[PDB]
RNA sequence: GAUCCUCGGCGCACAGUGAGGUUACUCUCGCUCUACCUGCAAAGGUGGCGGUCGCGUGCCUCGUCUCGCGGCUGUAUAGA
C-alpha cells in the first residue's frame, strides 16, 4: 500500500482544457467525485444537493437531478437539511451519497433517485459535521465533526460504530485511503492525527512552530500558523496539510516533524498569506493538487524518495475559493468547488473573481 | 492590523478564548465593544479581549487608549467570529471583557501575566 | 428678572444588554432543417432529410454491406 503511481512528469498541464460552469446556488462547499461513468456530487450553504454527470470529458458537467432542503425540516432526524451543508461523501459501491452540516445530521441519500434512505444524528448539540471520508473500496465511512471528535459508521449497516477522541479544536479535515486508518487536522490545536482503527492508538504530529525559533535555527547556515486547515492522504506511509499561513506540509508516519515544507505555496496579498483551502493528493502517486483564492490550482510533484515536492505548473482558470478539489481518470480530470466564501465562514477580505460555480481541468499523458 | 499593539502566540490567543468561555458559565461577562466600553469606562472590566480581524478597524482602535487611561490590561485574539461564538452567540463579536472571573481567575491571572512579560515589564 | 401650577397649542429624536435571525440575472458564442404550397402575416399541410420494422433484394468476397419497397415516424454530438 504505497507510492507506485508516477505520472507527474507526464503531465500535459501546460495544455490542460479548462472550463467553469455555473450553479443558481450560493457557495459550494464541497465536492465529491464518484469513479468505479463517472457522477460528482456536490452540496452548498443553501441546502442543495446536486448530482452531476461528469465521463464525458470533452464536455462540461451535465447535472442530472437535485434535492434541495429547507425550513421544513426543522425537528434531529427528518429527512432533509436545514442549515448549511458543508461536506459531502460518494460511497464506492456506487450506492449512497452521503451529507453532513451544521445541523448536525448525516444524511444518506440512494444515487438512484437522489432520496433519503438513511438519517444518524449526532446526538450532540455541537456536534456540527465537517468533512466526510469513506475508506477506499469500503462501506465504512468517518465524519470529523466540531466537537472535537471524529464519528465512524458502517454505511450498509446504517449505523454507528464508534467515536474517536483526540483533538482539542475542531476536526476541520479528514482523509482515508484502502487502510482501515484515517488523517485528521485540529485546526487551532495544530495537529495532525493518524488514527490506526483497529490498532486503537493513534499518532500526533505537530505544527504551530515559533517564527523566531525557527528563524533562529536558520541562522544556522516566516509566516505565524495559527492554524492547520487541510488534510491529504498520499499512501498508507505519507500525508500533506495545508495551513492559514500558506504551509503545505508532506509529513511522513515516521518523522515527528514534517518531511518537507513549501512555505506561502500560493504567494502572498504588513504581509498577508494566502491560506491553503484545498488539498488533493490523488491516491498513491507522485502528484498533488493545492488550491486557495488566488486565482489557480497549483499541481505538485513529489520526488521518488518521498522527501520533497516540487511545482508542476498551474492551472489559471480557477478564479474564486476553492473550496474542495477532487480528480477523476479515463486522462485526469480535476473538479473544484468554487464559491464566493469559505466553507466554514471564515472572513476573506477582496477574492477575485468571486464566482460560483464548478472548475474543470483535463490534462493528458 | 495597526491598532494591535503587541504580539499574541496562539497559545495564548486559545487560553484566553478558554479564558472567556468559563468565564460566561461561572461568572459575569460583557459582549460587544459598546458594552466593553462602557466596563472599561466604569472600571469593572478585569481583562479586555479584542479581535484581530476588525473590518473597519478603527471601530476598537479607542480601547487600547481607553483602557490604559484606566489600567485595565487587554489581549488579542485572532477571529472575531470564533470570540463571540465562545461568547455563547451564533454571530461574530468585535471585543469583549470579563467582568468577574468566577471558575477561571487562576486561568486569567495567568494571562494578565504572560501579556505582561511579552509587553516589558518585571 | 422670573417663579411654579393648570390648561391650551404645537414633538415625541432617548435608557442597557447582547446573535440572532433572514439561485436568479447580465453579456458573448454557436446551436434542424428545407422545397413547396394551404397561405395577407401569422398560422396549417404536403414534400425534403432521417430513422424505424417486415420483406424482397446486388457479392468468381454472394459473410457483411448494396438497393428498394409496405407500415410509421421524426428524435444531433451537445453546449459553451
Amino acid at each position: 500500500g504505497r507510492v507506485f503511481r508516477y505520472f507527474g512528469d507526464k503531465l500535459l498541464i501546460s495544455e490542460a482544457k479548462q472550463s467553469f460552469t455555473r450553479v443558481g446556488e450560493n457557495n459550494l462547499t464541497c465536492i465529491s467525485c464518484f469513479q468505479p461513468r463517472l457522477f460528482a456530487y456536490t452540496v452548498s450553504k443553501d441546502l442543495q444537493l446536486t448530482k452531476y454527470d461528469i465521463t464525458d470529458f470533452s464536455k462540461r458537467p451535465k447535472k442530472l437531478k437535485y434535492a434541495k432542503g429547507g425550513a421544513k425540516y426543522i425537528p434531529n432526524t427528518t429527512e432533509g437539511h436545514y442549515d448549511e451543508i458543508l461536506t459531502v461523501a460518494a460511497s464506492p459501491d456506487g450506492k449512497y451519497v452521503v451529507t453532513g452540516g451544521r445541523d448536525r445530521k448525516l444524511i444518506v441519500w440512494s444515487t438512484e433517485s437522489l432520496s433519503p434512505v438513511k438519517v444518524i444524528p449526532t446526538k450532540d448539540r455541537r456536534g456540527e459535521v465537517l468533512s466526510l471520508a469513506f475508506r477506499k473500496n469500503s462501506d465504512q465511512l468517518y465524519a470529523s465533526c466540531a466537537d472535537f471528535k471524529i464519528r465512524t459508521y458502517s454505511i450498509n449497516q446504517f449505523s454507528q460504530l464508534e467515536i474517536l477522541y483526540g483533538h482539542h479544536d475542531i476536526v476541520e479535515d479528514i482523509s482515508a485511503l484502502a487502510m482501515e486508518r484515517c488523517v485528521t487536522v485540529g485546526a487551532r490545536d495544530r495537529t495532525a492525527m493518524l488514527w490506526k482503527i483497529p490498532d486503537e492508538t493513534r499518532l500526533t504530529f505537530r505544527g504551530g512552530d515559533e517564527p523566531q525559533k525557527l528563524l533562529r535555527r536558520w541562522m544556522k547556515e516566516f509566516f505565524c500558523e495559527g492554524s492547520i486547515d487541510v488534510v491529504s492522504m498520499v499512501d498508507d506511509f505519507h500525508f500533506i496539510t495545508g495551513s492559514d499561513n500558506g504551509n503545505i506540509c508532506l509529513w511522513s508516519l515516521a518523522k515527528k516533524k514534517p518531511i518537507f515544507t513549501e512555505r506561502i505555496a500560493h504567494g502572498i496579498l504588513l504581509l498577508q498569506p494566502f491560506w491553503i483551502t484545498s488539498l488533493y493528493a490523488i491516491p498513491y502517486s507522485n502528484v498533488f493538487i493545492s488550491g486557495s483564492w488566488s486565482g489557480s490550482l497549483k499541481v505538485w510533484k513529489i520526488s521518488d524518495n518521498l522527501r520533497s515536492f516540487e511545482l508542476l505548473g498551474e492551472l489559471s482558470g480557477a478564479k474564486g475559493v476553492v473550496t474542495k478539489i477532487q480528480v477523476v481518470e479515463s486522462k485526469f480530470r480535476i473538479l473544484a468547488s468554487i464559491a464566493k466564501e469559505h466553507r466554514l465562514g471564515r472572513w476573506i477580505a477582496n477574492v477575485s473573481g468571486a464566482r460560483n460555480g464548478i472548475y474543470s481541468a483535463v490534462i493528458d499523458q | 492590523a495597526s491598532y494591535v499593539k503587541f504580539e499574541v502566540p496562539q497559545d495564548l490567543a486559545d487560553k484566553v478564548l478558554e479564558a472567556v468561555r468559563k468565564a460566561k458559565e461561572s461568572g459575569k461577562i460583557k459582549k460587544g465593544t459598546n458594552e466593553t466600553t462602557k466596563a472599561v469606562e466604569r472600571g469593572q472590566a478585569k481583562l479586555v479581549i479584542i479581535a484581530e480581524d476588525v473590518q473597519p478597524e478603527e471601530i476598537v482602535a479607542h480601547l487600547p487608549l481607553l483602557c490604559d487611561e484606566k489600567k485595565i490590561p487587554y489581549v488579542y485574539v485572532s477571529s472575531k467570529k470564533a470570540l463571540g461564538e465562545a461568547c455563547g452567540l451564533q454571530v461574530a463579536t468585535a471585543s469583549a471583557a470579563i467582568l468577574e472571573p468566577g471558575e477561571a481567575k487562576d486561568l486569567v491571572d495567568e494571562i494578565i501575566k504572560r501579556v505582561n512579560e511579552i509587553k516589558g515589564k518585571t
